[PDB]
């Protein structure tokens, strides 16, 4: 079954959303500024490409439109994107729980029911006191399965 | 949960 690296400055994956003109290389997490340097990165470190939830996290900065997640906005409902391991490339349907805020905008949407799913964080202004990132605003896409 | 970067 598909593998995150050891190695945390080794690409574990490719995530795409063309709606979104958004192509970038996935690093193993857990997301801090470091990785997030690097590329978008999983959430946790301890993620697995069999979970129900997959979670990824990119940057927003201005300065780059097209860097990361800047232009992540851009993907409405039904936005096709795409996950590409080793092995397969996932496929995946934005739904109705965008660019909402974490806590209390949106919720729990297909964690547990609906299928498999993917759960694109945008993370701007990193706490190093409390680990958090400030700024977050959570895409959750269903695979097309 | 929803989770944090």
């Amino acid at each position: 079954k598909p593998q995150i690296p050891k190695d945390k400055s080794k690409v574990a994956g490719y995530i795409e959303i063309p709606d979104a003109d958004i192509k970038e290389p996935v690093y193993p997490g857990p997301a801090t500024p470091e990785q997030l340097n690097r590329g978008v990165s999983f959430a946790e470190e301890n993620e697995s490409l069999d979970d129900q939830n997959i979670s990824i996290a990119g940057h927003t900065f201005i300065d780059r439109p097209n860097y990361q997640f800047t232009n992540l906005k851009a993907a409405k409902k039904g936005s096709m994107v795409y996950f590409k391991v080793g092995n397969e490339t996932r496929k995946y349907k934005m739904t109705s729980i965008r660019d909402v805020k974490p806590t209390d905008v949106g919720v729990l949407d297909e964690q547990k029911g609906k299928d498999k799913q993917l759960t694109l964080i945008t993370a701007d202004d990193y706490n190093e006191k409390t680990g958090v990132w400030e700024k977050r605003k959570i895409f959750v896409a269903t695979e097309v399965k | 949960l929803p989770e944090t970067g």
